[PDB]
RNA sequence: UCUGGUUUCUCUUCAGAUCGCAUAAAUCUUUCGCCUUUUACUAAAGAUUUCCGUGGAGAGGAACAACUCU
RNA sequence: CGCCGCCAAGGUAU
């Protein structure tokens, strides 16, 4: 094997006849796709700092050549200075206290996990609707 | 010409050359082994299977004739280069084996270290452990001297140590480091070590009967670790000139082992640079990383 | 009778995410047009969005380069009907069940299992584009396609959950502007 | 017991709290069934004991000789006083083998 | 009630018999009501609530309190009153206001992994109010 | 490069903490639950009258190819009549 | 004779398969490039 | 009564043929790992009524 | 002074032992006996399986694992 | 010396 063979490019004017949709790479009518071996515990990590902040690094390998920047809503990347979500963070802001009973003997009383919080014109129209 | 290689569907670990400088191998997530032609037009013959974890180091042996290949799977394989046939398993740790490195020389011996902070002495003809080195954290990379006397193990204690296979006591313990140890590689005289850490300092300690005692021989830099936390390793150069280490910054970095001058600076990799590996007799290095390509820089 | 590898699957559908968790299965749910066993997958866009599990199989896509479960065009994100509309070209398609829809169906599926990658009528005449379709072709489009649909009780104000009800919430329904050809009401 | 059109008595709230009346229950007297007293009525005989039994799952068992004397003065009314393998002259199976095979039969056997 | 076990059991078991036995009644009213209202689970939730309250009520009495004595733990152990494997697994030390034992399964969630309810708060997103469908509540 | 020198190393050896920790080298762990369970299931279904649980009705018709699975297996189990 | 070996292996475990097998090991990953739309479509989608 | 059990005996113990099958399979394992299938401990009636309800 | 392990739960193939101190059904190919045609059948042999269970073996845990066999 | 113990399709059309 040699780079030189698979770096040389194709001369030509790119053949514009097709559109920019078929006349990219695939092999299945969408996208060439190919299975592997990533690792399951940083793919579920950066999936859940996704979900919850909306930061995360961009997986490819012939993009560009050279990528080691971050995705999504780009600046709560910079806000919280690039944590995890099983990470302890520097400080501990807006929590939110609960009230708890866990001594399991009074009746209608006990309310642990299962405890409700703290906290606890439209049927006119919703009307004339139905 | 560059060269560019693929095949690996998940991340690239590692990779090696022959000592002969005539085949590549290389290895990686998806738990193959793969077999490249240095030369020619760079072909990919045999692909080595049986690991069920995956591969965090390969190696070979002086001679050539022998593969080895810690996994995560807890068992270090030993593979024929010749056929690629499977030789032995060296099952023992009861956690990740994190690394592993083979005797030169001497009668053949293999080190091994894992998560369940032991390092561990193996003659490949016994099929059991010779010795074992109770730390208490984490080893993640351990490297032979060329006498086949002691053991230099690197973990997350921010300090190497060296073990005396004779007396099995804690013969020297390195300060230096403010962070975790990933890679540790001799130079091919036995002379230097070479050490990656997370807190971005490359080290190279001397190792000697007679020693300064504070053996911070030298410090280089611009290599940078990140939160993918990767295993980071290095090599030495043929002639012990350069020094190589791959970051994750995308950038691979060779430096002069005496001025400590950057001498490279490559760009074209995608992702994070997991190792960096030098010919053995011509100016070529092999850059592996997660973007799950490898290029063949010639200087 | 059929099995399935990975689905079409336009961009509007897979979410906001490029991480998300998928299963699958061997013999699922039955198409909506044609009732055939394809391999229905599930998976989750967003934090607030429903399951959007599978519409179709994947051989009607592949007849119109149709993606798998909101039923647009994969190579602008337009309907049909837009799309044959401004080619002038229909490649007919029966409407019958036994008349002439599998029959026609099967036999090209049996033609098509050599390619698999583009399809079987459109190739020649999706080309010539981008000139009458390219004026509305939507980029980063808006993600209410994902969003769950409406419960009920909220209507009629007897839900219990409350804010935990995971479909949605104050949202009236107008019932004055809401399939494979014909008609469409708002697209017209 | 019961007739149709009827649920099969819904054993949520009909004898939950009831208890059984009695059993067999043959009364072990002491000193001649002393071994076996502790444990005879029991739906586990011996499984927390790893003396006598292998385990949870019940598998190999170990036993004493007087516990085992009992147990046999206990099988009595059902077992023979045959010790040897002389009752059984031509009323063995291969001798009953033969008799299958020529078309004959022994006065008290199979035809 | 059935008791199984012919013991006649030892000291203390008169003081927890009325608690233990309006704990049995309310278990029974949890038991009894219809299933109108109550969508698909959340009928068979406070089962598992009871249930759960108590096995923490006779887990507090022994390992906490240690007023109640070990025979009479294991005699509630093996009638029915507590769990012999769920109690081994409040005794981890990472966890002990588990909700009940169907979210440690790996295999019962299709995915390969453990529920939400087995997620820390304070590492989730801010408001949310999600509930087990398989346990109840977080 | 003044706090980073450190985070790193905190970002590091907290994902090397979980990363191989729990015997990455439970898959065995059902066990009994509350016997109420079972009751409050089949009362909530009983004669299988009501429109809510249509989904599952046609299910039961799939428990009947493996009925004399059970029923093998109930009247293997008889209480004896030295037992309660 | 492997080629329809593993034709009749499928077909036994598809004709009858009844008698007690495992289903898969699906620890496998999948990546597909989106080829098709993306320029700014879901902002840094690059191989998925 | 006597002599037709001895005559099932002997045909029983005649067609005594070695159990020549070759793998071996238990059926409740392959349940229980499955989500939908699940293990408690409860009473006889209640498990003997639950079977009959089912069956009707 | 060093050597240092019984149960329980999950895969892993081999079984040649009354695999089980006992013994069910079905299929085929034949002989019969009721029989009108058939499924339900009768009861003997020959040869296959299915099915309720069992035997020894590789690992991963947990259960007093530190009582202590050595 | 002591066989034997019975259901249904075959009919009140589709
Ligand atoms: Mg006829
Ligand atoms: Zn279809
Ligand atoms: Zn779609
Ligand atoms: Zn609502
Ligand atoms: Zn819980
Ligand atoms: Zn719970
Ligand atoms: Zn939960």
């Amino acid at each position: 094997p040699t780079y030189e063979t698979m770096f040389a490019p194709e001369f030509g004017p790119e053949n514009p006849f097709r559109t920019q949709q078929m006349a990219a790479p695939r092999n299945m009518l969408s996208g060439y796709a190919e299975p592997a071996h990533i690792n399951d515990f940083m793919f579920e990590q950066q999936r859940r700092t996704f979900a919850t902040y909306g930061y995360a690094l961009d997986p490819s390998l012939d993009n560009h050549q050279v990528s080691a920047k971050y995705i999504g809503s780009v600046e709560e990347a910079e806000k919280n200075q690039g944590l995890t979500v099983f990470e302890t963070g520097q400080k501990k802001t807006e929590k939110r206290k609960k009230f708890k009973e866990n001594d399991a003997s009074n009746i209608d009383g006990f309310l642990g996990p299962w405890a409700k919080y703290v906290d606890e014109e439209e049927q006119k129209e919703l009307d004339e609707i139905t | 010409p560059i060269m560019l290689l693929s095949g690996h569907e998940g991340e690239v670990y590692c990779c090696k050359f022959h000592p002969n400088g005539s085949t590549l191998a290389s290895a990686g997530f998806d738990r193959l082994i793969l077999l490249w032609n240095v030369y020619g037009d760079c072909d990919n013959y045999a692909t080595l299977k049986g690991h069920s974890g995956a591969v965090m180091e390969l190696h070979y042996n002086t001679d050539g004739s022998m593969l080895f290949s810690a996994s995560t799977d807890k068992t270090v394989a030993v593979w024929d280069s010749e056929t690629g046939e499977r030789v032995k398993r060296l099952k023992g740790h009861t956690s990740f084996v994190n690394s592993c490195y083979p005797a030169r020389r001497g009668p053949q011996l293999v080190c091994t270290g894992s998560d369940d902070g032991t390092v561990k002495l193996w003659d490949i003809r016994k099929k059991a452990a010779i010795q074992t080195f109770q730390n208490t954290y984490q080893v993640l990379a351990v490297t032979f001297n060329d006498t086949s006397d002691q053991i230099i193990s690197g973990g997350i204690d921010n300090d190497i140590k060296v073990w005396d296979l004779r007396q099995n006591k804690l013969t020297y313990t390195m300060r230096g480091h403010a962070d975790s140890v990933t890679g540790l590689s001799l130079s091919s005289e036995g002379s230097y070590l070479l050490s990656n850490a997370m807190d971005n300092t490359v080290r190279v300690w001397d190792v000697r009967p007679f020693a300064p005692k504070e053996r911070c021989v030298k410090i280089f830099q611009g290599n940078v670790h990140n939160f993918e936390k990767n295993l980071l390793r290095c090599s030495w150069s043929p002639d012990g000139s350069k020094i190589a280490a791959g970051s994750a910054d995308r950038f691979v970095y060779v430096w002069d082992t005496t001025s400590r001058r950057i001498l490279y600076k490559l760009p074209g990799h995608a992702g994070s640079i997991n190792e960096v590996a030098f010919h053995p007799d011509e100016p070529i290095i092999i850059s592996a990383s997660s973007d799950k390509r490898l290029y063949m820089g010639e200087i | 009778w059929e099995d399935a590898d990975f689905p079409i699957l336009c961009q509007t559908c897979l979410g906001e995410n490029p991480y998300i968790r998928m299963t699958k299965e061997k013999y699922g749910k039955e198409c909506k047009i044609c009732a055939r066993p394809f391999t229905v997958f599930r998976w989750c866009p967003g934090v607030r969005m429903r399951f959007k599990k599978t519409e179709v199989c994947q051989t009607c896509s592949k007849l119109k380069n149709v993606c798998q479960t909101c039923l647009l065009d994969l190579e602008y994100g337009l309907p049909i009907q837009v799309r044959d509309a401004g080619l002038s070209f229909k490649d007919d398609m029966p409407k019958s069940d036994v008349n002439k829809e599998y029959y026609t169906q099967n036999m090209e599926r049996e033609i098509s299992n050599s390619d698999g990658t583009r399809p079987v009528g459109m190739l020649g005449k999706a080309t010539s584009t981008s000139d009458m379709l390219l004026k509305l072709a939507r980029t980063t489009p808006y993600y209410k396609r994902n969003r769950p649909h409406i419960c009920s009780f909220w209507v009629k104000g007897e839900c219990k959950r409350g804010e935990e009800c995971p479909y949605r919430h104050e949202k009236p329904t107008d019932p004055d502007d809401p399939r494979y050809y014909g008609i469409n009401d708002p697209v017209a | 017991p019961f007739d149709d059109e009827e649920p099969p008595l819904d054993y949520a709230d009909n004898i939950l709290d009831v208890e059984p009346l009695e059993a067999i229950q043959l009364e072990l007297d002491p000193e001649e069934d002393a071994p076996v007293l502790d444990w005879f009525y029991d739906h586990q005989p011996l499984r927390d004991s790893r003396k006598y039994v292998n385990g949870s799952t019940y598998q190999r068992w170990q036993f004493t000789l007087p516990m085992m004397s009992t147990l046999y003065r206990l099988a009595n009314q059902l077992l023979t006083d045959l010790v040897d393998d002389n009752y059984f002259y031509l009323f063995d199976l291969k001798a009953f083998f033969t008799s299958k095979a020529l078309n004959m039969a022994i006065p008290g056997g199979p035809k | 009630k059935v008791k199984r076990s012919r013991k006649a059991p030892p000291d203390g078991w008169e003081l927890i018999e009325p608690t233990l036995d309006e704990l049995d009644q309310k278990m029974r009213e949890a038991e009894t009501e219809p299933h109108e209202g109550k969508r698909k689970v959340e009928s068979l939730w406070p089962i598992f609530r009871i249930h759960h309250q108590k096995t923490r009520y006779i887990f507090d009495l022994f390992y906490k309190r240690k007023a109640i004595s070990r025979e009479l733990y294991e005699y509630c152990i093996k009638e029915g009153y507590a769990d012999k494997n769920l109690i081994a697994k409040w005794k981890k030390q990472g966890y002990e206001n588990l909700c009940c034992l169907r979210c440690i399964q790996t295999r019962d969630t299709n995915f390969g992994t453990n529920c939400i309810c087995r997620v820390p708060k304070s590492k989730l997103e801010v408001g949310r109010i999600i509930e087990c469908t398989h346990c109840g509540c977080r | 490069s003044e706090e980073k020198l450190q985070e790193k190393a905190r970002k590091w050896q907290q994902l090397q903490a979980k990363r191989y920790a729990e015997k990455r080298k439970v898959d065995a762990q059902k066990e009994d639950m509350p016997p109420e369970h079972v009751r409050k299931i089949i009362r909530d279904h009983g004669d299988m009258t009501n429109r809510k649980f249509r989904h599952d009705k046609r299910v039961y018709l799939g428990a009947l190819k493996y009925m004399p699975h059970a029923v093998l297996k109930l009247l293997e189990n008889m209480p004896m009549p030295w037992e309660q | 004779r492997v080629a329809l070996e593993k034709s009749v292996s499928q077909k036994v475990a598809a004709a009858m398969p009844v008698r007690a097998a495992d289903k898969l090991a699906p620890a496998q990953y999948i990546r597909y490039t989106p080829s098709q739309q993306g320029v700014a479509f879901n902002s840094g989608a690059k191989q998925r | 009564s006597y002599q037709k059990l001895l005559k099932y005996y002997v045909l029983n113990a005649l067609k005594h043929r070695p159990p020549k099958a070759q793998k071996k399979r238990y059926l409740f394992r392959s349940f229980k790992a499955t989500k939908f299938f699940q293990s408690t401990k409860l009473d006889w009636v209640e498990v003997g009524l639950q079977v009959c309800r089912q069956g009707y």
